[PDB]
């Protein structure tokens, strides 16, 4: 219900925004799709200008709202590119006041913040999960669970007899994404 | 001759009759280089002529020497000349070396009129008028708001009797009345944009763009002349109501435009900076709270805490600030501003917003335009400086369109920087107590600092002067005396002396407040320059500003003290 | 040389606009030219201009219509195709058939921009709706063009009812690739 | 400059300029062959001067090209001046 | 055959587009250009007379704009023709000297174009002789050799692809196809293929196959 309304709001924002004569985000999405670049960069200033309620919701609980934005972006991309693709990625640009790194505290837990620093170390690419195929040890029931990176998932403990943790992952029919760890000073 | 408000259409028709043939350009518009109102007037006139398909050229001018130079440069083929922002407080006939006998072409005895090959049109608001430019020459044509018929009848009769001429006593009394009239300060009475928009309404070519330009022009006088803005405000309200379409149920569309009245506050770039910065870099707020000392900052912090807005939230940019406080701001200000004396901050102002782009108020737009005019970008240095200012004029001209938002953003940033620098300089001046007091006037002379370079453009020096006038010179139980502010420039060894007039407390309606405070600096400056010899450069259109050599500053100040004419 | 490098074997968008403006359009005059000087153009008919009555529709070239609108002496009649309902119908037609192209006028992109810029208050429908519908039509046409580029050969190609602007867009790439393929085939024989 | 051209190339340039002058002076005199290939557009435009100059007396008229002074003239009149770089179409 | 000034302008536009998009140098329409130049001169004189003497301002503005547009079209056409002459210079000389071919520069160019061709050929020959050729032996001083490793005469491309719109007659070549529509028929000799061109459609065809139709004005290049 509410999720569908938010998705529709994001879709309308993407499909209707225009500054002077060019649909910025529509053309950007088309160009990115053409070169096999599945991402969209959105300037928060435009989002605030179009409709302040959408930005209010986005800033309130980003971990819950951002995935819906990705879903809307993917739907619009499919509409624009395929005549009647992986889940796209949302990249944000902002011009809000920077919060000093040393000043981050519990007050800013689960909020969008802008800071600056110097990178001192980077790791090697990992392989996170995005779509897992699971089969039960005893009764051999096939199922799939989708995962989103944002946290506000684990293997089922109860089979959908079979004891605790009865599911194992079928790795030949799963999809993964890249991950990296950085350190900021 | 003077054209009444009802006669503007006739002058416009004369212009269209003379300089309209597609053969070649025959209209030249001269514009003051450091006047925003003149800029808006010129822009609106250019739009009108463009719609009417008339060849024209526009030439920015600064000072009086450039005016004479350019006029001598002009071609004979030119037939209509437009002056906006100047030419009202001088004897234009003598200055331009114009003898009508040469310009006369057709002399018909039956009509008793001599047609001329060039017509000079003056669009000026400064008073008093020069009778020789009003009741004298026919070549010079003046656009009058109504002052001439309102309060110049006695002087009109005196001038006519003097021209026509026991009898010695009568001639002496008439000349005495004329000298009494000519011996008074110079002050602005009206906005030129209002005159041009009255012409437009007479010809019925009004739209939202012209009304917005008129609003911009009239608002520029708010900082200096509050009486003019108050007098001309109700009409703007009526016309904004008239032109604005009532239908607004539709949500914002990309092409939507809305020019409506919203609560506007006497704050600095509220919609393009942080609330704390808006309350910090403000003339009125600082004057009321004297923020230049630590106790003022403590009072401001206490006020913000009482209003319920946190300190971190108050310093967040306006766009990204929490929307709840943005919605409830008016209620908060109403509830918690009487206590600290800032009850005059609340005001009604015009706000224009284009679809999906942030709103901008008239005051902020004017501030951005002035910042672009000021800081945007021997005799050789002087020429380079004046030509840079001329180029800045055009840099500001383009920003007045909807297709050049980048220039507007740059102007806003430059305005922020300039206000920060002026605030720092004013803090230094007030802390070090450099404002010496005298029975007649007050003196503030700058001789060192890191920002002394900026104080060569007259507009920036006037900004500093207004800043100082508001703080402790108009409030804080202080008598009203004219203030002389000067700034050195070792690169040329001269002082950009400026003679500023006092101001009554802002937002205090009273009978004395109604009467304008005339500026008497011009006549005393002229007399002192005539008596002595210090190579004073009296060429700026505003006589309040001159340039005095470094070695001759103190003698000139002593002469001014002895003058007793302020 | 006598001709610039980019104007060889193709056209420029300014020249495409020049060509498009040479077509007739309907307008509502605001003056009364008909008698109870007068136009003598040589490239275009001058009888219609000399005989115009206010508020009575007449036909004149698009270039002259824009010139009149510059002075605000006429009101341009938006073509029937531009209206919203026709745009939704054409979008549905395009969606239904994933192989053929719609039958919009050849000058459906240049005229759209010219009218949206010069005449922004003559339409009987919201401007933003028209812009969105035109954008959707253009995107679907781009998809179909991309899909159809995979069938280039050394014999010929057919693109029925394709606007002039899209043909101008695609003229260099298609022509050059087909020429190279034809050269290879000719060498093979 | 011409220092990069061999004397034969300098003669070539002179002769080709002569030829260009020759064609333009024939029956194609109504059309200025050495014109602009950008199609015509709005008849009247605003042009800003980019270089201080005197009261140059062109065939179309006398334009006092005072630096930083805008004009409102027909595009045809100031086509060549724009080409030479005195004016800007803004 | 004179019809009307508007017909002349339409023919001028058609010729301009064909020349711009064509791969070869098309024949010169002498009579049309003579008439158009005469009309331009007379119209300019009439404009001067009218301007010698505010309801008439807009008519005159339209006059001037129309004259500018016509002048631009003619100038562009002439420049395109001159460039095409420049590229195929030696080939034109070979065609003219070759008596077997009925084509003649007098039947393919105007007086200005022939003057330009002659003068440019002379100047370029002088330059190459002064710089390079004079130092070569008698076997390698001919600027137009057709027996060496690479042909020195660059001929027009006879199979360049071009966008064509099948206008149809303003005709034995017209045979109505199976889908209820008139259509022309052409043959590609290299591929032994037969192609059918239906009216009111846009194709991408070789130039040689449709050259006769373009000459007859059945089809027009886009
Ligand atoms: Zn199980």
């Amino acid at each position: 219900d509410d999720n569908t309304e938010i998705i529709k709001s994001f879709k309308n924002f993407i499909l209707e925004f225009r500054l002077d004569s060019q649909f910025i985000y529509r053309d950007q999405l088309r160009n990115n799709i053409l070169v096999k670049n599945y991402s969209l960069t959105v300037n928060m200033e435009h989002l605030i200008g179009y409709n302040e309620d959408i930005y209010k919701k986005l800033s309130d609980e980003p971990s819950d709202i951002i995935p819906l934005f990705e879903t809307a972006i993917t739907q619009v991309a499919k509409r624009i590119s395929i005549l009647s693709l992986p889940t796209f990625q949302l990249i944000l640009n902002s011009n809000a006041n920077q919060i000093p790194l040393r000043d981050l505290d519990s007050e800013h837990v689960s909020k969008i913040v802008r800071l600056s620093g110097i990178i001192i170390s980077t790791s090697v690419l990992s392989s996170r999960a995005t779509y897992l195929s699971i089969m039960c040890r005893n009764c051999r029931h096939t199922t799939s669970i989708t995962i989103n990176n944002f946290n506000s998932v684990s293997l089922p403990r109860s089979c959908l007899n079979c004891g605790p943790d009865p599911y194992i992952i079928i790795h030949e029919s799963s999809k993964f994404i890249d991950q990296q760890f950085l350190k900021l000073q | 001759m003077y054209y009444g408000i009802s006669q503007f259409s006739e002058a416009y028709n004369k212009i269209l009759r003379n300089s309209s043939s597609h053969s070649s350009c025959q209209l030249v518009i001269f514009v003051s280089c450091l006047n925003i109102d003149a800029l808006c007037a010129t822009k609106m006139l250019s739009l009108l002529f463009k719609k009417q398909l008339v060849q024209s050229q526009i030439v920015p001018i600064f000072g009086y020497s450039e005016l004479r130079r350019h006029y001598s440069q002009l071609d004979d083929n030119i037939n209509s000349l437009l002056l906006v922002g100047f030419g009202g407080v001088i004897d234009l006939e003598a200055f331009l070396e114009i003898d009508p006998q040469e310009y006369v072409i057709d002399t018909d005895e039956k009509s008793g009129e001599q047609s001329f090959r060039r017509d000079i049109y003056v669009l000026d608001a400064h008073r008093p008028w020069n009778l020789d430019n009003i009741f004298g020459s026919q070549i010079i044509q003046c656009f009058d708001d109504g002052t001439v018929d309102d309060t110049l009848g006695e002087q009109k009769e005196a001038y006519y009797k003097l021209l026509e001429l026991q009898r010695k006593k009568q001639i002496h009394e008439y000349e005495g009345v004329l000298e009494e009239y000519y011996s008074q300060g110079t002050t602005v009475v009206n906005s030129i944009s209002a005159q041009i928009y009255s012409l437009l309404s007479a010809i019925g070519e009004t739209n939202l763009s012209n009304l917005w330009l008129n609003i911009l022009g009239t608002t520029s006088l708010d900082i200096a002349y509050a009486q003019v803005y108050n007098r001309l405000y109700p009409l703007l309200q009526d016309e904004v109501k008239r032109l604005t379409p009532s239908s607004r149920n539709s949500v914002k569309t990309p092409d939507t435009l809305t020019l409506n009245i919203q609560p506007d506050y006497y704050l600095f770039l509220l919609r393009h900076s942080s609330l704390y910065d808006s309350f910090y870099y403000s003339n009125y707020v600082n004057a009321k709270l004297s923020l230049w000392n630590e106790n003022g900052k403590k009072r401001l912090h206490k006020m913000f805490a009482r209003m319920g807005i946190p300190l971190s939230t108050a310093q967040e940019t306006w766009l990204y600030m929490d929307h709840s406080i943005k919605r409830e701001l008016g209620i908060i200000f109403d509830k918690n501003l009487d206590r600290y004396g800032l009850q005059d901050i609340i005001r009604d102002g015009f706000v224009r917003t284009l679809g999906y782009r942030g709103s901008i108020s008239a005051s902020e737009f004017v501030e951005a335009l002035t910042a672009l005019l000021e800081v945007g970008n021997s005799a050789q240095k002087l020429t380079n400086l004046r030509k840079r200012w001329v180029s800045n004029f055009w840099l500001s001209w383009d920003a007045l369109d909807d297709r050049k938002v980048e220039l507007l953003n740059r102007g806003i940033q430059l305005a922020q920087d300039l206000q920060r620098a002026i605030f720092n300089t004013g803090v230094a001046i007030l802390e070090k107590k450099l404002i010496k007091h005298l029975r007649i006037y007050r003196l503030c002379v700058l001789q060192d600092g890191p920002d002394l370079d900026l104080y060569r453009n007259p507009l920036t020096l006037l900004r500093l002067g207004n800043w100082l006038i508001e703080c402790c010179a108009e409030s804080e139980d202080k008598q009203l005396l004219p203030m002389v502010l000067a700034s050195i420039d070792e690169n040329t060894d001269t002082y950009l002396v400026a003679g500023l007039t006092p101001r009554y407390p802002r937002g205090l309606d009273t009978i004395h407040t109604k009467k304008p405070i005339l500026n008497n600096f011009s006549m005393a400056f002229q007399q002192i320059t005539a008596e002595t010899d210090a190579k004073v450069r009296i060429d700026n259109f505003e006589s309040s500003i001159i340039e005095i050599r470094r070695e001759d500053l103190s003698p000139f100040l002593e002469k001014l003290t002895l003058s007793g004419l302020l | 040389m006598s001709l610039p490098a980019h104007l060889q074997q193709t056209f420029s968008p300014e020249e495409i606009q020049f060509i498009v403006e040479n077509e007739p359009i309907k307008i509502f005059p605001r003056i009364t030219t008909r008698q109870k000087t007068r136009w003598q153009l040589i490239t275009t008919d001058d009888k219609a201009l000399n005989n115009m009555v206010a508020m009575r529709s007449t036909e004149v070239v698009l270039w002259i219509a824009l010139l009149l609108k510059q002075q605000s002496k006429c009101s341009i009649v938006a073509p029937q195709w531009l209206t919203t309902k026709e745009l939704d119908r054409k979008i549905q037609y395009e969606k239904t058939h994933p192989d053929r192209f719609s039958e919009l006028p050849w000058n459906w992109l240049v005229l759209a921009r010219i009218l949206f810029n010069k005449a922004k208050d003559d339409f009987h429908d919201p401007i933003h709706e028209l812009r969105g519908k035109i954008q959707d039509l253009r995107e679907i046409r781009q998809i179909k063009v991309l899909k159809g580029l995979k069938y280039l050969n050394e014999s010929h190609l057919q693109l029925d009812n394709l606007s002039l602007l899209e043909i101008n867009e695609l003229r260099p790439f298609i022509t050059e690739i087909m020429d190279k393929l034809r050269e290879i085939h000719t060498a093979s024989l | 400059d011409t220092n990069n051209l061999s004397h034969q190339e300098q003669e070539y340039l002179k002769e080709y300029c002569d030829l260009i002058t020759d064609l333009k002076s024939g029956d194609l005199v109504d059309i200025d062959l050495s014109g602009s290939l950008v199609p015509p557009s709005d008849v009247f435009i605003d042009v800003r001067v980019l270089k201080d100059a005197g009261e140059i007396q062109t065939e179309y008229g006398v334009f006092n090209l005072i630096k930083d002074s805008q004009f409102f003239v027909r595009q045809s009149d100031v086509e060549r001046l724009i080409q030479q770089g005195y004016l800007q179409k803004i | 055959i004179y019809v009307s000034p508007q017909q002349d302008f339409s023919d001028l536009m058609k010729s301009w587009k064909n020349e711009r998009c064509s791969p070869e140098l098309l024949p010169y329409p002498h009579q049309l250009m003579k008439r158009l130049l005469n009309r331009i001169s007379m119209q300019s004189q009439l404009i001067e007379n009218i301007s010698m003497g505010n309801e008439s301002k807009l008519p005159l503005l339209c006059m001037e704009t129309e004259l500018e547009r016509l002048k631009f079209v003619i100038r562009s056409y002439i420049r395109c023709r001159l460039s095409k002459i420049d590229k195929f210079s030696l080939y034109l000389r070979q065609l003219n000297e070759d008596e077997n071919s009925l084509i003649s520069l007098t039947d393919l160019l105007s007086k200005d174009e022939i003057k330009y061709h002659d003068t440019h050929s002379l100047i370029w020959l002088k330059l190459v002789n002064d710089s390079i050729l004079k130092y070569m032996p008698e076997e390698l001083q001919a600027i137009n050799d057709t027996e060496g490793s690479v042909n020195m005469i660059d001929e027009p491309d006879w199979n360049k692809f071009v966008f064509i719109h099948v206008n149809g007659p303003p005709d034995p070549l017209l045979q109505e196809n199976e889908f209820g529509k008139p259509c022309y028929t052409v043959t590609i000799p290299d591929l032994k293929e037969e192609v059918e061109l239906t009216i009111g459609s846009i194709y991408v065809m070789r130039y040689e196959v449709i050259r006769d139709l373009l000459r007859d004005d059945k089809v027009a290049l886009i």
